[PDB]
C-alpha cells in the first residue's frame, strides 16, 4: 500500500529550467516510480493512494475500493490551487490509513502487540520548499492539528502507527540552468520543517535540485519497501560496556530504522505485550506508543540458546551496524535487550531477548525470545510460582507453543482485565461507521459552487454566474445556446435534421468523441464473419 | 517604425430544402486591417537625428 501525497497548492505553480512547473514534474516522477516499481515481480498485491491540499471531503481523490484506473484518472487532473495546509492533510491521510486498524484486529490493546500483523503505508508528501501558510500568515513550526479526534485515538497518543513511514519530496529546481553538479552520488537532506516529522516515523527527506538527482532519489527510494517493524533501540543502561576488542567513546545509540519481516500473512509468535504493569481492574487503558521504547544491554550471558521454541527471522534493516561492526559482528556472542518503562510490576525493564548475528555476518536476525527466557528452558511445583513474573494475557500465545507438547492450562486465569473488555465493541463499531462514511463519500465532489457574490456596498439573494467548464450547450435541444452570428445556418440545419425523420437523431451539433479512443472498445461493438482457417 | 441581412439573401444553400453545405466557420476569417507600415522613408531619419542631438 502506498498513499502518494501531492500538494497541488497555488506555490506549486512557478516553472523550472526544463519548462514545466513544479506540479508536472511530481507527476511525472510519480509515473517513472510506477514504472520502476513493475519491474520488481511484487507489485501484484500493493494499493495505490492520492491526497492532495483540499479541504477534508475534496482532500482524499483514491483511496480504497480504488482500482488504478480511477487513481490515474484523478492524478492526471491534479491542479494546483490552495494554501499549503501540510499539518490537516497529513492528519487526513493518517486517519485513512487508519480506517480498517480497528476492525480487523490489528493493534488490539489488549492482547499484546502482534509485529506479525503489518500494514505497510509509504507517503511521499511532495511538498514545496518553504513557507507554509494557514489561510492567517506563514508559521514555521508545522503542529498538527487536533479538532475531532477518531473514536479508538487516545491509546495511542501519535497521529502514525507502529508501520507507517514518511518520505519528502521538496523538488528545489532551479530556475536557471540547475547547474549544481558537483557531487554525483550524494544525496543530502532538505532540511526544513518536515524534516523532523519525517524522521520521527522513521524515513529521511530527500532534496531534488536536478532531473538526475530525481532519478537518483527514486530508484534509491524504490529499495526502501519492504515489512514494516520499527523498533527503536536505546544505549542506557551500560555506559557503552562493549570492551570486547577496543575501547568505546557515539551516534548509533538511538536506532530507529525498521526489520523486514518476511513470510514464509507473517507467521511468528512471542510479541512485544507492551510497557506498563497492567492491572486486574483498569477502567481507562494507558495510551500505547507507536515506537517501542526497547533498550539492549552488552551482556554475554549464555548466547547459545538452543531449543524446540519455534522460530522467528524477523530480519533487521541495517543502519546503525557499523557499532556491532567494530566489534567483529560480535561471532558467537549476543547482548541482551530489555523494554523499559516498568515491564512487570516491580522491576526496571526485563531481558526478554537478544540481538544476535548471523554466521555470514550480513546483518542482525532480531532473535525475539519469550518473556523470560533463562528461567523456563532450564515440575516440583515450579512453573505454577514461576507464572506470577509474566503479564497475565502473555499467557495467550505462549499456550499455543505448549499446544506442541500437552495442555496442562486452561482457561481459568485466562482474564486480562473486567473492564478493557468493555467500551471496546463499541468503539470498534464507531470505527467502522467512520470508515464506511469515509469511503463512501470519497470520489463524488458534487461542488456546485459558480457564483460571483454581488454585494450591494430581489436584494440580498442576487449572485451572478460564473463560466462553467463542462457546459455541453444542447444546440438542437435549447434556443438559448445559439448565439447571434450563426444562428440562420444553424436554423437551416436544425431544420433539415428535423425534416429528415432519420434513424437515432440526436440534439448534439458535432460530438465527435471523448478523449480516448480505443480500437478494441469499438471493434467488439461489431460483427465480423470471419475467421481466416488459412 | 512600426450583419444578417446579408447571410439571408444568399441562405438555404441555393435549395430551400436542405442545410448549408458548410460545417461552421472556426474563428472569423479574412482579418479586416492587414495594414502595413508605409507612412514614409524621408524626414524619419531626421527625427531621430533631432532626438540623438537633444540626448547629446
Amino acid at each position: 500500500i502506498l498513499l502518494f501525497l501531492i500538494d497541488t497548492s497555488a506555490s506549486m505553480n512557478q516553472r523550472s529550467h526544463l519548462g514545466t512547473t513544479y506540479l508536472d514534474t511530481a507527476k511525472g516522477a510519480v509515473e517513472t516510480f510506477m514504472k520502476l516499481r513493475a519491474r520488481d515481480p511484487a507489485s501484484r498485491g500493493d494499493r495505490y493512494m492520492l491526497v492532495t491540499f483540499e479541504e477534508p471531503p475534496y482532500a482524499i481523490k483514491a483511496g480504497w475500493k480504488e482500482n488504478h484506473a480511477t487513481f490515474m484518472n484523478e492524478l492526471k487532473n491534479l491542479q494546483a490551487e490552495g494554501l499549503t495546509t501540510l499539518g490537516q492533510s497529513l492528519r487526513t491521510a493518517f486517519d485513512l490509513l487508519n480506517l480498517n486498524r480497528l476492525v480487523t484486529g490489528i493493534d488490539n490493546y489488549g492482547q499484546g502487540r502482534n509485529p506479525f500483523f503489518l500494514e505497510p503505508a509509504i507517503i511521499i508528501t511532495i511538498t514545496d520548499g518553504s513557507k507554509l501558510t494557514t489561510t492567517s500568515g506563514v508559521q514555521d513550526e508545522l503542529h498538527l492539528p487536533l479538532n475531532s479526534p477518531l473514536p479508538g485515538s487516545e491509546l495511542t497518543k501519535e497521529p502514525f502507527r507502529w508501520d507507517q513511514r514518511l518520505f519528502a519530496l521538496v523538488l528545489r529546481l532551479p530556475g536557471t540552468m540547475s547547474v549544481e553538479s558537483e557531487q554525483l552520488t550524494g544525496v543530502p537532506l532538505d532540511d526544513s520543517a518536515i524534516t523532523p516529522m519525517c524522521e520521527v516515523t522513521g524515513g529521511r527527506s530527500y532534496s531534488v535540485c536536478s532531473p538526475r538527482m530525481l532519478n537518483q532519489c527514486l530508484e534509491s527510494l524504490v529499495q526502501k519497501v519492504q515489512s514494516g517493524v520499527v523498533i527503536n533501540f536505546e544505549k542506557a543502561g551500560p555506559d557503552p560496556s562493549p570492551v570486547e576488542d577496543g575501547q568505546p567513546d557515539g551516534s548509533q545509540p538511538w536506532h530507529s530504522c525498521h526489520k523486514l519481516i518476511y513470510v514464509r500473512v507473517p507467521i511468528g509468535h512471542w510479541p512485544v505485550p507492551e510497557s506498563f504493569w497492567p492491572d486486574q481492574n483498569s477502567p481507562t487503558l494507558p495510551p500505547r506508543t507507536s515506537h517501542p521504547v526497547v533498550k539492549f544491554s552488552c551482556t554475554d550471558c549464555e548466547p547459545m540458546v538452543i531449543d524446540k521454541l519455534p522460530f522467528d527471522k524477523y530480519e533487521l534493516e541495517p543502519s546503525p551496524l557499523t557499532q556491532f561492526i567494530l566489534e567483529r559482528k560480535s561471532p558467537q556472542t549476543c547482548w541482551q535487550v530489555y523494554v523499559s518503562n516498568s515491564a512487570k510490576y516491580s522491576e526496571l525493564g526485563h531481558p526478554f531477548g537478544y540481538l544476535k548475528a548471523s554466521t555470514a555476518l550480513n546483518c542482525v536476525n532480531l532473535f525475539v525470545m519469550p518473556y523470560n527466557y533463562p528461567v523456563l528452558l532450564p515440575w516440583r511445583q515450579s512453573f505454577e510460582s514461576y507464572l506470577k513474573t509474566m503479564p497475565p494475557y502473555y499467557l495467550g500465545p505462549l499456550k499455543k507453543a505448549v499446544r506442541m507438547m500437552g495442555a496442562p492450562n486452561l482457561i481459568a486465569d485466562s482474564m486480562e482485565y473486567g473492564l478493557s473488555y468493555s467500551v471496546i465493541s463499541y468503539l470498534k463499531k464507531l470505527s467502522q461507521q467512520a470508515k464506511i462514511e469515509s469511503d463512501r463519500v470519497i470520489g463524488s465532489v458534487g461542488k456546485k459552487v459558480v457564483q460571483e457574490t454581488g454585494i450591494k456596498v430581489e436584494y440580498t439573494g442576487f449572485q451572478v454566474a460564473l463560466l462553467n467548464k463542462d457546459l455541453k450547450p444542447q444546440t438542437f435541444r435549447n434556443a438559448y445556446d445559439i448565439p447571434r452570428r450563426n444562428l440562420l445556418d444553424h436554423l437551416t440545419r436544425m431544420r433539415s435534421n428535423l425534416l429528415k425523420s432519420t434513424r437515432r437523431f440526436l440534439k448534439g451539433q458535432d460530438e465527435d468523441q471523448v478523449h480516448s479512443v480505443p480500437i478494441a472498445q469499438m471493434g467488439n461493438y461489431q460483427e465480423y464473419l470471419k475467421q481466416v482457417p488459412s | 517604425g512600426q450583419t444578417n441581412r446579408r447571410h439571408t439573401a444568399a441562405v438555404p444553400g441555393p435549395g430551400g430544402i436542405w442545410s448549408v453545405f458548410h460545417a461552421g466557420v472556426i474563428g472569423r476569417g479574412l482579418k479586416p486591417p492587414k495594414f502595413v507600415q508605409s507612412r514614409n522613408q524621408q524626414e524619419v531619419i531626421y527625427n531621430t537625428q533631432s532626438l540623438l542631438s537633444l540626448l547629446v
